[PDB]
RNA sequence: UUUGAUUUGGUGAGAGG
DNA sequence: CCCTGTCTGGCGTCCTCTCACCTATGATCATGACGGT
DNA sequence: ACCGTCATGATCATATTATTACGCCAGACAGGG
């Protein structure tokens, strides 16, 4: 279900802005989790481009040049 | 309420009539002040679990896809095939009608014009490409998304589906709500899906399947009605049948689920003693 | 920091942590003096309940509380809730070069065009106007334009329609639903207090007239104007996104 | 007859019904409650004498001391209502009370103290009540509003379907006290009873009936009937009544009298039972397996073992037959346990039991109370004691008494506060019958179950918790001290008691403040009743039935006047005739109507009387006797409306109008309105704004004199008499000689309120409306005050109004409004806000007001005078100085020489920065009203001297004209008494006034008369001594204020707000607008008379939202003001008051059978030329609410002027000059401005402060900050392709501090470029989570 | 070895859309 | 040992505007006013 | 009029108790056929 399914993601921070940041925080802590940010909502908390609009040819650019 | 309000509003209502008035109509303002709460928590349930899903690709390289039927509940054809395959991509190459044609191949964005070359012919269903069965790891490849929806072209390398989706889901929410027999209407030709059947001893088909779908099928090809008939009912008609409109084809008694039979012969009580497996009530108004 | 007055409003976290350095300290001087078992088993206990409500208060047994019966708010009640940092900071945030105000109609408009008052115009576009009036060489240092907006002589309205003329404007309606409540015009100027909003676009933003309110905000950068003239301006939504159907259908 | 302002302009009112019961006082909620509270209230209750003698006398940890009550006693306040508002105060009366304490011996506390000590005592401050019902608390006058909550007795719920989820329903019964611990019993889906205390841990519930002393014996004797077996010799015969076996299937063939009754495998019908019962058949033969189940009662011990044969409440078996049968017993007692008659609910609940006497329950219930730690008898006892069973700690009120008994169907409504053994045992019962399927349930929204506080019970119970913490203080300090030796002032201390008491005036969930900008806002804010506040339901979770009206809403809260929004239906507003019962439900006037006839005689019903008797509807037509015309007539039974014939009803409603509040009553023609509307208009006719010269409603209901008059706005005269002095300021009554003290020889002086700030920033003025010389009567209006007009209610202003689409500018919801409107400086309305200065006392020395002020030049300070503060007149724009204030300095360069300051210049040189504190801008104004506190010893400047001077010199004034006033009064007494009895016409006037009383004239009444007038004047010259001297007093010293404060300046600047496009109009229906473009005159419709048409509403609202109403309010208006172009065309004409008689009648008479019936042929000439200067800017139409003006009656009133039937004039354009087609409504209506004006919502912010923790803009306007870009915004810009204009959104131009000033540096140079970096509130949650033990970081 | 204008926090109640 | 009531936690709409209200204390050196010589 | 005594205001660490009245809806837990 969707707020099992938004919480159950390979993302923290996307899971951390929805609903209860304990549960998701200690899960991500002690499993030493890492946010590989890839997505709308990291990049709105992180202060950065949205790799979805004009925004997805920048990260193209930054996909590619790694 | 059984005694209603006689009077309009250009003639007086009196005090009883209004106060029966207001309590249908602060029914009415408790359920807007108290859904729009729920209309916004499902707005932002649904931009958190897309969220991530943007058009990445311009094509997954696949051939599956759902297959786009009109729907129809039981009554008049309720949503036609036009306004559920109108610019979404097909998934095989549609074949025409008639015999084994490319109608339209097998990538093709179904505009408005493909669509009245659909009506024309009128196609059965489409199978279409779907959001669900895209191979994209990542992100939804453009050609099964479909069209762009404000713009007449296909989806763009990059444009937030999941979000406009969320949000066209819940946009609506405000506006919705919170707190015998079979008898056909028109006039055409039967035809039988997950049917296993015998004739009895009168000639009316009954069916030894529960599962069995009544389609009714025009002149043309397309599907226009469909029922849902219970195991071990009468029916008036049969398979592959032309039938009038109006005309009942079907008969059953669901307070009495039917034990019919497939062939006939005796009749023997196995395992049936009375006083311990049944029991003896003979009826008080008839005798038998 | 103190509110108007005398005393300062401190803050809950000061509480608790003022708590459990208090605690730690009686710890401390209590096995300094080799207290018995029972003494330092309770000031552990205090002291382990004093974190405890630091970090999460209210996990544990009744939440502690200062004034008066309301409870204290911790770290990670600065982290979870509505009213947190990803929801009430971080995801949304207040913004500059703003504005609001009450709508009305203004019938005369083109669909791309919405009326937009004298001063809020003069408001939110003081650095451009800065900016103009730096390159003409009316003025010299930043003060001396300051001031010249600020008693509003004859020439800053030359300047403000020449800083308007095409560079859009983001209206929004504050209950946005969908991707057509927020849509951007063009300015033209009102002698007037009211934004003046061209009527069909109404239909997009479920706003009547009875005493609602908008909000305006200015793309400053350059990307951000194209990206208000070629992505949100009005004339590009007239199909709603949900289907097919026009949504700047005459209403 | 009418009264004197009644024939000013007597109001044209249709209507049918004659009334028989007047509107009450409209604040007697709020008056009538608080009178109840603070009175001397003799035999115990209610009032504050139930507090004290509830909590005391407080006796001592046995040390043989008490602390008796013996009376109490509030002072007189120290501040008037006036003074109070001015300076900040609250507006209390100290609460003597008179303690003793009493001190007993040893051995002997049935023995003599040996001292008594009774004295006088001071605690808290209660705050008194003003006459207009409301409370002054910090100078902000604030109402406490009534609370509608559950009332206290017993409640039988029903947890319907939704437990379990096998649709078993549930069955609680919550004993509700007034005040103390909780008890709900309740069942479980395994049929068990189950007890629970204050939602705690649950037990069985018989548990209890342990604790009160019962055997088990007698809980099956209490709960269960018995059944007999008697072992006669042949197989344990029984004793058998039938009524048991209505529906029972026999296990084998009862037989008696050599008789077959019953067969095997049948039931036994009723007729079998009358068989059984009517042969009188007693003993029937069962078999062995008739007695495998049945449960044993009673305990049965063997005589020769001593042993126990078998336990109470134990099924019997074969071995326990055998066992009993040959020990000697005849007799077995068992119980009837059926599937539907009686269930063995009490049998399950004793075997889950593992107590077995008194002493183990009282155990449990003292574990399941304060769990884990050892219980002793004593400690059980005490506790178990002090539940339920003590005055102290528990206690039901009266109203808690009557409904426990009236719930259960006892007789007697008196009792005692305390339970008892038989009050939980027919709990019990009652929840068994309950169970059973007989009887029925309890709802909650019936209002029979919901009891109204006010502001007596709400004060008395925050008293009486203030007296039990001081109980604490002195039960700890009695016994701890030396005796004899104290005083009852050293032990008992004011501060919890002031403490409570101010606490909930101050800061409560229903002590809100007064939404004031309106007669009508002040008269429905006093008047409601909310559900909210301790006690009650919150808003954020409850729920579903609460905001919905139940059918017995009918005449006690009104149905259509509640906020929408949030809270709906929780905050409903009490209807017009609602008083409230004895014990605090709500009830209604009806008339009894005796089996023919409608008696005139009013009768309250209450909530649950109501649904017995059978009610007939307000309008139902009867024939001048009272006999009902119809012969089936529309009522109401039980909660359920229906038609009942003609003599079978029992009430008739009193009038139309009860079913609505006054809120929602002055709206004309409501009932043509749909619900919404009329919520919406009733909601916004609470949110007007007075305007400049409020003018009438030509379309009224009648009910505006109710809602002025029995307001506070108007100067209601006292004792009528005869004006003799009319000032904008005072006006003077001189006292009629029937309606006159002998002594105290009165002619009153009202001092009007004049310009001054109320609570929404409107001007609650006060103009004189009467003349000079002109009589007045007692109960009638002098003084007009906010939006009034001659006694009436004119918020708004009447306008001529045309329903037609104009060129789209009134497209959605718009309005159009002429330049003429705004010419006639109409809705001018007058705003007043305070602007305040205070001179704290800071670091380097306190602060200087002073106008000697750097940074400044001659154009500032030329608006102040000599000491800083600005005129009085000086009218200021935006951004000038009202008071120069120098102290902000800071520290921009340390001083070198550490504290160097006598060297170079006197203190010092400017410390290192300076800036006279300069205000902001935005708004106008002039400055009328400016205010000095000086704290004492702090030296007065010259100015605060002026305003000393100026109060000293208004105030002598003031007392020396009442003393030379009275002194007039007493002397024209004097006159009027000398006028007879020793006369002397020359002789009186020789010498001087003071001395009239040493002329000729014996020992009379008139001597006597002059003996006790010159007892007046040397009170009055004493008096005016002693009292000018307390006022120089009050003048001359300081007042008490803020911890460091030298002195406070208030300045009132006075802005008139005109009018322009974005304010907020609206009509009585609903009909919103934001005017949208001030026309010219030329271009207005007009007609082919010439008049344009003042605004131009839109047609197409009126379909979809269906206020029909408006348009014959429209076409009623048009008709009013017909008549009054008719009567100013017969007046410009200098025509005689014949004519004028002849129209003036016609224009009266006009209708059906009304009840208005004037003749002007009593009016004699002169008052009818002052009537027709009256009516000639339009006549009043009264339109009461569900009896109004038919259609038929307003086309003959637009008959009787010239104007068109069909109220549709031809209108041409203004434009075109050419006409439009389809001839278009025009009319007059009632329109308001609503105070949502446009410039307090408009606001733009370029650039401004910033907050501190995290580096965002600031919140709101009066803070200049920025528009929150929230979160669904920020949805919508991802999806659409914006990129660049969300990073810019949330990074430069909110968060990034170097990006920001990046930013602002390339703006100014023209270079539009973003350096984007990080988010500085990103930041705040790495250090948050870091500050946890989590440790977030940045890769890479 | 001498250039600078800078900052108004939780709680609870009520209204508009 | 697989169903099962029962208990515990965790959600519950966005944007805006106005107003008021904010912990008690228990102990002591040193300043400050009052009375005798 | 000077000297001594009662009175009264600054600075300063000490550390937490006598109400109940939401409605689902998952998720974990002791109980028992
Ligand atoms: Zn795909």
């Amino acid at each position: 279900g969707i707020t099992k399914a938004s919480l159950a993601t390979e993302s923290f921070i996307s899971a951390a802005s929805f609903q209860e940041t304990t549960r998701v925080l200690t899960e991500a802590a002690v499993a030493g989790k890492r946010d590989e940010l890839r997505g709308l909502k990291e990049n709105v908390i992180v202060g950065r481009l949205i790799p979805a609009g004009t925004g997805y040819a920048y990260h193209q650019d930054r996909m590619r040049r790694r | 309420i059984e005694t209603p309000i006689t009077a309009n509003f250009r003639e007086g209502l009196n005090v009883l009539q209004y106060f029966i008035s207001t309590h249908g109509a602060r029914k009415g303002l408790a359920d807007t002040a108290l859904k729009t709460a729920n209309s916004g928590y499902l707005t932002r349930r649904l931009v958190d679990v897309a969220q991530d899903l943007v058009v990445t690709e311009d094509d997954c390289g696949t051939h599956e896809g759902i297959m786009m039927t009109p729907v129809i509940e039981g009554g008049d054809v309720k949503e036609p095939l036009r306004d559920r395959v109108l610019g979404r991509v097909t998934a095989e190459d549609v074949l025409k009608p008639g015999t084994a044609d490319i109608l339209v191949p097998r990538n093709t964005l179904l505009h408005e014009q493909w669509c009245d070359l659909l009506e024309e012919n009128s196609v059965d269903a489409v199978k279409v490409r779907s959001v669900v069965s895209c191979d994209t790891d990542f992100g939804v490849c453009a050609h099964c998304y479909g069209r762009d929806l404000a713009r007449g072209h296909i989806i763009n390398k990059g444009e937030a589906i999941g979000v406009i989706a969320a949000q066209s889901i819940g946009e609506p929410g405000t506006q919705l709500t919170m707190r015998s027999s079979i008898q056909v209407k028109n006039k055409g030709s039967i035809k039988l899906s997950n049917v296993k059947s015998v004739v009895n001893s009168s000639g009316k088909l009954v069916i030894t399947s529960r599962n069995t779908e009544l389609k009714l099928i025009d002149e043309f090809g397309r599907t226009k009605e469909s029922y849902k008939v219970p195991y071990g009912a009468v029916l008036a008609k049969g398979d592959g049948e032309q039938v009038a409109g109006g005309e009942t084809v079907a008969n059953w008694d669901p307070h009495t689920m039917p034990v019919i039979t497939e062939v006939s012969g005796f009749v023997r009580f196995t395992d049936m003693i009375d006083g311990q497996t049944i029991t003896r009530q003979t009826d008080e108004l008839t005798g038998l | 920091v103190p509110l108007d007055g005398g005393r300062f409003a401190t803050s809950d976290l000061n509480d608790l942590y003022r708590r459990v350095i208090n605690r730690n300290n009686r710890l401390k001087r209590l096995l300094d003096l080799a207290a018995p078992d029972i003494i330092v088993r309770n000031e552990k206990r205090m002291l382990q309940e004093a974190v405890d409500a630091l970090l999460d208060n209210g996990r544990r047994g009744r939440a502690i509380t200062g004034s008066n019966k309301r409870p204290l708010k911790s770290l990670a009640d600065m982290i979870k809730g509505k009213q947190g940092r990803f929801r009430q900071n971080l995801l949304g945030k207040r913004v500059d070069y703003s504005g609001r105000s009450v709508i009305t109609v203004g019938p005369y408009l083109r669909l791309h065009q919405c009326g937009l008052p004298k001063k809020m115009a003069l408001e939110l576009f003081k650095p451009f106007i800065y900016g103009k009036l730096e390159l003409r060489g009316l003025a010299t240092t930043i003060k001396a334009a300051k001031k010249m907006v600020e008693r509003e002589e004859a020439v800053v309205w030359d300047i403000l329609d020449e800083v308007i003329r095409e560079h859009p404007v983001l209206l929004n309606r504050a209950p946005t639903l969908h991707r057509l409540g927020i849509q951007a015009f063009e300015p033209v100027l009102i002698e007037g207090k009211a934004i003046q909003l061209h009527p069909l676009v109404c239909a997009a933003y479920n706003a009547d007239f009875d005493g609602d309110q908008m909000a305006v905000h200015v793309p400053l950068t350059l990307e951000a104007q194209l990206e208000a003239r070629a992505l949100m301006m009005s004339t590009n939504n007239i199909l709603s996104p949900a289907n097919g159907e026009p949504i700047i259908v005459p209403s | 007859v009418y009264s004197y302002t009644e024939k000013k302009r007597i109001r044209k009112d249709f209507g049918k019904r004659p009334q028989v019961l007047d509107v009450p006082y409209l604040l007697s909620i709020q008056l009538d409650s608080f009178q109840k509270f603070i009175e001397q209230d003799p035999e115990g209750q209610y009032g504050l004498e139930a507090a004290f003698r509830s909590v005391f006398p407080i006796q001592s940890y046995s040390g043989n001391s008490e602390l008796q009550y013996v009376s109490y006693r509030l002072g007189e306040p120290v501040f008037d209502v006036q003074e109070c508002q001015i300076r900040g105060v609250t507006y209390s009366a100290p609460l003597r009370v008179k303690l003793r304490l009493v001190i007993y011996e040893r051995e002997a506390p049935e023995g003599t103290v040996k001292d008594i000590k009774e004295q006088e005592v001071y605690m808290g401050e209660i705050p008194l009540m003003t006459d207009n019902g409301t409370f002054v608390i910090n100078g902000t006058e604030r109402v406490i509003v009534s609370q509608l909550h559950r009332s206290p007795g017993v409640f039988f719920d029903s947890d319907k379907g939704k437990t379990h989820s096998s649709g078993k329903v549930l069955y609680n019964a919550r004993i509700i006290p007034y005040r103390g611990s909780w008890l709900d019993f309740e069942f479980d889906p395994k049929d068990n009873l189950f007890v629970r205390i204050d939602r705690r841990r649950k037990l069985p519930a018989t548990i209890i009936l342990r604790a009160l002393n019962y055997t088990t014996e007698q809980i099956l004797d209490l709960f269960f009937e018995k059944v007999i077996f008697e072992i006669r010799d042949n197989k344990l015969q029984m004793e058998l009544v039938p009524e048991r076996l209505r529906g029972e299937t026999a296990s084998f063939d009862i037989e008696a009298n050599g008789k077959v009754y019953v067969e095997k495998g049948r039931r036994i019908t009723a007729r079998h039972i009358r068989q059984l019962e009517k042969d009188d058949v007693k003993l029937i033969e069962v078999p062995v397996e008739y007695i495998a189940g049945k449960v044993v009662a009673k305990d049965y011990i063997d005589e020769s073992t001593g042993e126990l044969i078998c336990a109470a409440n134990m099924e019997l078996s074969l071995d326990l037959l055998a066992k009993l049968s040959q020990s000697g017993h005849k007799r077995i007692e068992t119980l009837f346990t059926n599937d539907l008659d009686h269930g063995p609910y009490i049998s399950e609940t004793l075997r889950v039991d593992p107590t077995n006497d008194r002493l183990s329950a009282l155990v449990e219930i003292y574990r399941m109370m304060r769990p884990g730690e050892p219980p002793t008898r004593e400690a059980a006892e005490s506790l178990f004691e002090n539940l339920f069973f003590s005055e102290d700690r528990y206690d039901l009120s009266a109203v808690g008494r009557m409904k426990f008994n009236r719930s259960l169907l006892r007789e007697e409504i008196e009792g005692s506060g305390i339970l008892s053994k038989d009050d939980i045992i027919d709990v019990m019962k009652k929840l068994i019958d309950i169970r059973n399927g007989k009887g029925e349930v309890d709802d909650i929204d019936h209002l029979g179950n919901r009891r109204i506080r006010s502001v007596g019970e709400m004060a008395e119970n925050q008293f009486r918790v203030g007296l039990v913490r001081v109980e604490r203080a002195v039960k700890e300090r009695l016994s701890l001290g030396d005796l004899d030796t104290l005083m009852p002032q050293d032990m008992i201390n004011a501060k919890p008691i002031s403490a409570a008491v101010k606490e909930f005036f101050g800061s409560s969930q229903l002590s809100q403040f007064m939404d004031q900008n309106n007669p009508l806002s002040e008269i429905t804010h006093k008047r409601r009743i909310s559900a909210l506040g301790p006690g009650g339901l919150t808003r954020e979770r409850a729920g579903f039935e609460v905001r919905d009206v139940h059918p017995t809403h009918y005449g006690r809260v009104c149905p259509i006047e509640t906020p929408e929004g949030p809270n709906i239906g929780l905050i409903n507003s009490l209807s017009v005739y609602a008083q409230t019962n004895e014990y605090g439900f709500l009830e209604t006037p009806y008339r009894k109507v005796t089996d023919g006839v409608v008696t005139d005689e009013i009768h309250y019903l209450s909530a649950i009387e109501e649904g017995n008797y059978v009610i007939a509807q307000a309008n139902s037509n009867l024939d001048e006797e009272g006999h009902f015309v119809e012969d089936l007539v529309t009522c109401r039974s039980k909660g359920e409306s229906s038609l009942f014939s003609r003599d079978q009803v029992d009430y008739m409603d009193v009038s139309t109008q009860q079913v609505v509040s006054v809120g929602a009553s002055l709206i004309p023609f409501l009932e043509h309105d749909d619900a919404n509307r009329a919520l919406m208009g009733a909601n916004m006719q609470r949110q007007a704004v007075p305007t400049l010269r409020a003018d009438k409603p030509l379309v009224g209901t009648g009910m505006e004199r109710a809602v002025a008059v029995d307001s506070g706005v108007t100067a209601v005269a006292k004792r009528g008499g005869v004006v003799q002095y009319v000032d904008a300021s005072r006006i003077v009554i001189k006292v009629n000689e029937d309606e006159m003290y002998p002594g105290e020889a009165g002619i009153d002086i009202y001092n009007l309120t004049k310009y001054t700030r109320s609570n929404q920033n409107t001007c609650i003025n006060q103009m004189p409306c009467v003349s000079l010389g002109e009589p007045v009567e007692r109960g009638d209006v002098l003084a007009d005050g906010p939006s009034t007009d001659l006694g009436e209610l004119a918020l708004g202003q009447n306008m001529r109004v045309a329903f037609m689409p104009w060129n789209g500018y009134n497209f959605e919801d718009s309005i159009l409004v002429s330049e003429r409107v705004v010419q006639e400086d109409r809705f001018t309305t007058i705003h007043i806000q305070e602007l305040a200065c205070v001179s704290r006392d800071t670091k380097l020395g306190p602060e200087e007001i002073t106008a000697d002020i750097p940074n400044v030049g001659e154009a500032a300070l030329s608006k102040l005078d000599e000491s800083g503060i600005v005129y009085i007149g000086a009218e200021v724009t935006g951004g000038d100085i009202l008071v120069g204030k120098v102290t902000p300095k800071g520290e921009t360069q340390l001083t070198p020489e550490e504290k160097l300051l006598r060297a170079i210049f006197g203190e010092k040189a400017s410390d290192v920065k300076d800036s006279s504190l300069r205000v902001p801008n935005g708004v106008s104004g002039t400055v009328i009203d400016v205010q000095v506190f000086t704290r004492d010893g702090v030296e007065k400047d010259k100015r605060a001297l002026e305003i000393e001077e100026m109060q000293l010199k208004q105030a002598k004034k003031d007392l020396s004209e009442e003393l030379q006033i009275l002194e007039a009064g007493l002397f024209s007494r004097i006159r009027a008494v000398l006028v007879a009895g020793g006369v002397e016409a020359e002789k009186l006037d020789k010498l001087p006034r003071d001395r009239w009383l040493e002329l000729g004239l014996t020992d009379e009444e008139k001597q006597n008369q002059l003996e006790q007038l010159a007892e007046q004047y040397d009170e009055l010259k004493h008096e005016f001594e002693k009292k000018l001297e307390a006022k120089r007093r009050k003048i001359t010293q300081g007042d008490d204020l803020a911890p460091g404060v030298l002195k406070i300046v208030k300045v009132y600047l006075a802005v008139k707000r005109r009018i322009q496009p974005g304010d907020k109009m609206a009509g009585r229906h609903g009909n919103k607008g934001v005017i949208s473009k001030i026309n010219p005159i030329e271009d207005m419709p007009y007609d082919e008379n010439g008049t344009p048409v003042d605004i131009v509403l839109n047609p197409l609202g009126v379909p979809s939202r269906m206020n029909i109403g408006q348009i014959l309010e429209t076409h009623l208006g048009m008709a009013a003001k017909g008549i009054g172009d008719k009567i100013n065309a017969m007046l410009k004409q200098q025509q005689e008051v014949a004519k004028l008689r002849e129209f003036i009648q016609r224009a009266y008479d006009l209708g059906a059978d009304v009840r208005q019936k004037v003749d002007l042929s009593t009016f004699s000439d002169e008052e009818v030329m002052r009537l027709a200067e009256n009516l000639r800017k339009g006549m009043p139409i009264a339109t009461p609410v569900f009896d109004g003006a038919k259609e038929a009656e307003i086309k003959e009133l637009l008959k009787l002027g010239d104007l068109p039937t069909s109220g549709q004039i031809r209108l041409y354009d203004g434009r075109t000059g050419e006409q439009f087609e389809r001839p278009v409504t025009v009319g007059y209506m009632y329109m308001l401005k609503l105070n949502h004006l446009v410039d307090d919502k408009m606001h733009a912010r370029s650039t401004g402060s910033y907050s501190l923790v995290t580096q965002q803009p600031l919140g709101g306007k009066a803070q200049f900050g920025g528009q929150r870009f929230g979160e669904m915004e920020v949805w919508a810009l991802e999806a659409y392709g914006a990129a660049y204009t969300l990073q810019e959104m949330l990074t430069v131009k909110s968060d990034d501090v170097n990006g920001r000033t990046k930013m602002y540096k390339n703006i100014v140079d023209g270079n539009h470029q973003m350096e984007p970096g990080m988010p500085e509130s990103f930041n705040v949650l790495l250090k948050e989570i870091r500050s946890l033990g989590i440790n977030i970081e940045l890769e890479d």
